[PDB]
RNA sequence: AGGGGAUCGAAGAUGAUCAGAUACCGUCGUAGUCUUAACCAUAAACUAUGCCGACUAGGGAUCGGGUGGUGUUUUUUUAAUGACCCACUCGGCACCUUACGAGAAAUCAAAGUCUUUGGGUUCUGGGGGGAGUAUGGUCGCAAGGCUGAAACUUAAAGGAAUUG
């Protein structure tokens, strides 16, 4: 998959793990 | 001169810089991080002696086709569980 | 080429080179003595002006500056040394 | 029967030239392999490596066969033949021929002292074919030839008794390494050492002295 | 060994200026040419023809001095040099080559153009560049008729001349053939204007 | 900016020989350059050379024969102790029978065999073969 | 489309090469030559061969033809060689540039002197 | 690998030119990477010139051609205009023909 | 290239280029030897007598074979001017 | 956060096309596009090519400075100028041909002067994937930026060139 889209993939994937973690802050 | 400082007084930079890039060596890193002692089922020991939990037929990878007959083992100094192959036709009838 | 005399180069091809690329470097600029028959005596001028040089007694003109050797003014003569 | 062409071919069969060192002295190019046969009978070949290569043709597939041969005595003459042909025997035949034309001399020498009969090299020589550099270093007597078995045989045929070697590149490609070691030994006689500073008179050509006893009909 | 009166005489000096052999190439000048004498205004450079005559004497000095005169190869692929070399070849030993060179002549014994000369003479190392290249594989010396732009790689002993056309080629080859007969040869004494006419060279017409 | 005046000298000399010339103009000479050029010439690797005097640091015209394969400068001047001169010559010299490492002792700029005879040691300048 | 093969044009080459003082521009006699002088395997190849050597013969009589030089022409051109008497010491003096004449006085001596200037 | 020494086209010592829009597909494109064809053509054509003066006032009139500069996008220049494609060697030649 | 006691060992002392004093070695087939024969009273090029020069293939390839030959011959006296040591 | 908001136009909605068509094409058009005040700090931010110095090779154009000329064109009365022409010299943006030389090649006046290995200095890389992920620190309003692992997995991944 396009490197750019593969990058946007984990950009999203990170902001979500960022989310779930802060719910336990 | 492309890079490395050639001056007579540059030793400090020279060892510092080499000390740095040794970490790209896989073995130097492993030996100093103590990955032997930290990770890995054996302690860094040559061998380790566990106890057989189950017996597994393992499905072999391509482009082979076979059933590899291993044993799940719990290391006695560890409790770490490990799957291990039993070589030489038969020899699965040798364990239990 | 491939063999030649770097110690005694021809005076023709030393003359075309840059003033720093000669065999022993030196200037290409000269000094001159200028007169404008209104005045009897002669001021000495550098070939490359910068300052616009005025004569001894009367304020007249001599040369205006340039990016280079000064343009001398109108009726004038010059010797060189 | 031979039946030469090339004025140089005649003059050798004409018995007017005894040794190839004459030919090297005058840099005369050899086109007739029989020249270096009569000039060097004691040549023994060695077939160094044979490997298949493959071309894709608009009809079919050609897999021909590449062979690498090395000839020499062991007195200071070697040659590197490499030939590709669609039969292993045929490629070896033509390869030994090219190894003939290619023969070049070697300047041996003494390690550290002036004693009997040079066992080693005049200088350090390096040569590089493709990606490989083979470096040849003067060595004490009885050090042997220190080289991988391929390079060792090319050096042994060349006549070298004791030499140190080092290589750099992809040396597992056997073809580029030998062409490099060949260029390495071939460079011993391009190296100007003080003993060769003495001026020689410039000898007269065999193509002139024997000029009448050469040329054509 | 400077002979005596082998100097360039006005009998010859007139000849050269007649064909404009002194009139050199235009703006193009290879850095390899001291052979100039000042420069004419408007594009032209004057060739120093004593250095031409002195070189032509040296070419003659090498041409003769080949034990068998018949392998000394004169070459022109130019049309203006073919009438000359054939007329050079006839007078001296000199196996000629005119027209097409057929590369692979000095390598490749198998060809039917095959020569093996101990010397080579060439009119235009641009047009004849194949010959110059081919000789440099086999250790073959090369004389050359060279203008101010000529590619002096792999030519020794260049004869500065004008290959822009006309009678110069014919002239230089006429003098070259003339001076190799005056050397060791069947020719004669000093002034010796030499019976053969100089227009016997010169690619003709139309 | 110029970090070794010796360096640019030796390099330019080598580009003469490599390009097949018979002479080279080096700049801006020096005391160290001269005594280097002397050690070469006194074993014959170059011909006569001429210091020309600009009122600046100087120039040199070296005449070279073509017996010279390489001259080069060891750029950090390492200290050599009398038994490591073995290891220097062995590294960069073509063979044990000729060629010299030239170094700087308190006994002055001298080649390595003169150093071995006079039994002084020092730093290392360069080499010539 | 009638285009002779190489074997035909190749054999005509060697034939006119060495047998020119024989043959002719008549096909019929050349045909009979190729029997007595040459070994061909069929009547058709021979008439084809001979028919083309007749054509190559027919045009050699006017102008040379590439591929056949029987060495007879090279000494036909040697005996054909002459031209001139005019040359090129008339009329008057040699007209030279300025520097051309300066080139004379530098190394030289008496030369007829006519000089011109030119321009940009 | 690298297939041109001019890279796309004709930019050395700038680092930014300014884009133009392609006449055909409107695709923006650097001015020096574009491909320009001057369109100079008479207003009328081959045919209508004779019937022009025939129906026209004035002797012979004037005939004022129209000039407009064309800018193509590569891909649009390729689809029609100066392209073909060239051999590895024939590419180098900048000769217009 | 002598040996322990005196004896010449190591076959084949090579030629040398006349311009550069650099060895000419067997596989340089771009090298050259120019034979210039001596003359005598009133023409007459004297077969079997030469002043010879050997120029390495290097120099010939670099385009210096001509101008380098002038210097060589003129210094041996078979040219008078044509060559200038200054530029 | 104000202003501006002609144009074009992420989003969204539409007309088509499609098996489908969340698209490519057509329409509408929000944000945006412009500006001020302040953030952000990233681009194939590319010459995918650190900087200073030296040396090694030819050629014709050209931009800027300068020097030389009983040069051309400008008429007036010669000039003075200006624009031009020709030669040289610095310092640029590039092209051309060479290849001594370098390279795995493509190619390269540097990517050269390198096993004949040392002018000065900064930085980065050490099989592929894991992964620019986790974690800590730090900067940011945010989007995110800098710093940045390991476990495990794996015999290739990759570069240039050749023939199909
Ligand atoms: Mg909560
Ligand atoms: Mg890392
Ligand atoms: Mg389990
Ligand atoms: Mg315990
Ligand atoms: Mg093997
Ligand atoms: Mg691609
Ligand atoms: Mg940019
Ligand atoms: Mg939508
Ligand atoms: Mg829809
Ligand atoms: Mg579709
Ligand atoms: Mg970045
Ligand atoms: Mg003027
Ligand atoms: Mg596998
Ligand atoms: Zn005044
Ligand atoms: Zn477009």
């Amino acid at each position: 998959m396009r490197a750019k889209w593969r990058k946007k993939r984990t950009r999203r994937l990170k902001r979500k793990r960022r989310k779930v973690r802060a719910r336990s802050k | 001169g492309k890079g490395k400082p050639r001056g007579l007084n540059s030793a400090r930079k020279l060892r510092v810089h080499r000390r740095n890039n040794r970490w790209a060596e896989n073995n130097y890193k492993k030996r100093l991080l103590g990955t032997a002692f930290k990770s890995s089922p054996f302690g860094g020991s040559s061998h380790a002696k566990g106890i057989v939990l189950e017996k597994l037929g393992i499905e072999s990878k391509q482009p082979n086709s076979a059933i590899r007959k291993c044993v799940r083992v719990q290391l006695i100094k560890n409790g770490k569980k490990v799957t291990a192959f039993v070589p030489n036709d038969g020899c699965l009838n040798f364990v239990d | 080429v491939l063999v030649q005399d770097l110690l005694h180069p021809t005076a023709a091809s030393e003359a075309r080179k840059h003033k720093l690329k000669t065999l022993v470097q030196g200037p290409r600029s000269y000094f001159l003595d200028v007169k404008c028959p209104g005045c009897l005596n002669i001021t000495t001028v550098f070939s490359h002006a910068q300052t616009a040089v005025t004569c001894e007694s009367c304020s007249t003109i001599l040369c205006t500056p340039t990016g280079g050797k000064a343009k001398l003014s109108e009726g004038t003569s010059f010797r060189r040394k | 029967g031979w039946v030469p062409v090339t004025k140089l071919g005649r003059l050798v069969k004409a018995g007017k030239i005894t040794t190839i060192e004459e030919i090297f002295l005058h840099s005369l190019p050899v086109k007739e392999f029989q020249i270096i046969d009569t000039l060097l009978p004691g040549l023994q070949d060695e077939v160094m490596n044979i490997k298949p290569v493959q071309k894709q043709t608009r009809a079919g597939q050609r897999t021909r066969f590449k062979a690498v041969v090395v000839v020499g005595d062991s007195n200071g003459h070697v040659g590197l033949g490499i030939k590709t042909a669609k039969e292993v025997a045929g490629a070896i035949r033509a390869g030994i021929i090219i190894a003939k034309l290619s023969v070049i001399p070697i300047r041996r020498g003494y390690w550290g002292t002036n004693l009997g009969q040079p066992h080693s090299l005049a200088t350090k020589t390096t040569g590089k074919c493709g990606s490989v550099t083979v470096r040849l270093i003067p060595a004490p007597r009885g050090s042997g030839i220190v080289a991988s078995p391929a390079v060792k045989k090319l050096l042994q045929l060349a006549g070298v008794e004791d030499v140190y070697t080092q290589s750099n590149g992809k040396t597992r490609t056997l073809e580029n390494t030998l062409k490099a070691a060949f260029v390495a030994i071939g460079n011993t006689y391009g190296f100007l050492t003080p003993n060769l500073w003495a001026e020689q008179p410039l000898p007269v050509s065999p193509l002139d002295i024997y000029s009448d006893e050469a040329s054509a009909q | 060994s400077l002979p005596a009166t082998f100097d360039l005489t006005p009998e010859d000096a007139q000849l050269l200026l007649a064909a404009n052999t002194h009139l050199g190439a235009r703006n193009v000048q290879v850095h390899q040419e001291p052979y100039v004498f000042n420069a004419r205004p408007d594009g032209v450079h004057v060739i120093n023809v004593g250095k031409t005559w002195e070189k032509l004497v040296l070419a003659a000095r090498i041409i003769a001095a080949i034990p068998n005169p018949e392998d000394v190869v004169a070459i022109s692929s130019r049309t203006f040099g073919q009438r000359a070399v054939l007329k050079f070849a006839a007078h001296t030993g000199a196996t000629p080559i005119a027209g097409r060179f057929t590369p692979g002549s000095f390598t490749n014994y198998i060809t039917r153009s095959f020569k093996e000369p101990r010397l080579v003479i060439v009119t235009d190392p641009r047009s004849d560049a194949q010959a110059i290249k081919e000789a440099s594989y086999v250790n073959i010396p090369v004389i050359a008729l060279t203008d101010l732009d000529s590619p002096s790689e792999f030519v020794d002993v260049a004869i500065p001349c004008n290959n822009r056309g006309k009678h110069s080629i014919g002239l230089i080859w006429y003098l070259l053939a003339r001076e190799v007969l005056r050397l060791r040869g069947a020719l004669v004494d000093r002034t010796q204007p030499w019976s053969i006419m100089p227009d016997l060279y010169f690619y003709r017409d139309p | 900016t110029r970090s070794s005046v010796l360096a640019d000298a030796l390099n330019a000399i080598n580009n003469a020989e490599k390009t097949g010339k018979r002479q080279v103009l080096i700049r801006p000479s020096s005391k160290v350059i001269i005594k280097f050029l002397q050690v070469m010439q006194k074993h014959g690797y170059i011909g006569e050379f001429e210091y020309i005097d600009d009122h600046r640091s100087g120039k040199i015209v070296v005449q070279l024969n073509g017996r010279l394969n390489k001259c080069g400068v060891i750029s950090p001047r390492f200290n050599v102790k009398i038994g490591d001169i073995e290891k220097w010559t062995a590294n960069l010299l073509p063979a044990r029978q000729f060629g010299y490492v030239i170094l700087t002792t308190s006994a002055g700029i001298m080649d390595h065999e003169e150093a071995r005879r006079k039994h002084v040691s020092g730093k290392i300048l360069g080499f010539v073969y | 489309g009638r285009v002779r093969t190489k074997t035909v044009k190749r054999a005509s080459k060697a034939l006119i090469e060495r047998y020119y003082p024989k043959l002719t521009l008549d096909f019929q006699t050349n045909k009979r030559l190729c029997d007595e002088i040459a070994t061909i395997q069929s009547k058709r190849l021979r008439n084809k061969i001979a028919g083309y050597t007749t054509h190559l013969m027919k045009r050699i009589q006017k102008g040379p033809v590439r591929g056949i030089s029987f060495k007879l022409q090279e000494e036909e051109r040697e005996r054909k060689d002459q031209y001139v008497p005019e040359v090129s010491r008339s009329n008057g003096v040699l007209n030279v540039d300025n520097q051309t004449s300066d080139l004379v006085k530098s190394l030289g001596l008496k030369l007829p002197l006519s000089v011109i200037n030119v321009s940009a | 690998p690298k297939k041109r020494a001019s890279n796309g086209r004709n930019k050395k010592g700038r680092g930014h030119v300014k884009p133009v829009r392609c006449v055909n597909c409107s695709k923006s494109i650097p001015k020096d990477k574009a491909i320009k064809r001057m369109a100079i053509r008479n207003i009328v054509e081959a045919a209508a010139v004779r019937d022009l003066s025939e129906a026209s006032v004035y002797p012979e009139y004037a005939l004022p051609k129209t000039y407009n500069k064309l800018h193509y996008c590569v891909s649009c220049a390729i689809h029609a205009r100066i392209v073909r494609v060239r051999s590895r060697e024939d590419r180098k030649n900048r000769a217009p023909p | 290239m002598e040996n322990d006691k005196g004896q010449l060992v190591e076959l084949y002392v090579p030629r040398k280029c006349s311009a550069t004093n650099r060895i000419i070695k067997a596989d340089d087939h771009a090298s050259v030897q120019i034979n210039v024969a001596k003359v005598d009273e009133e023409g007459r090029a004297i077969p079997g007598e030469y002043v010879t020069y050997a120029l390495s293939g290097y120099v010939r390839s670099r385009g210096e074979s001509d101008d380098s030959l002038n210097r060589l011959a003129q210094n041996d006296g078979l040219l008078k001017n044509v060559w200038s040591y200054s530029r």
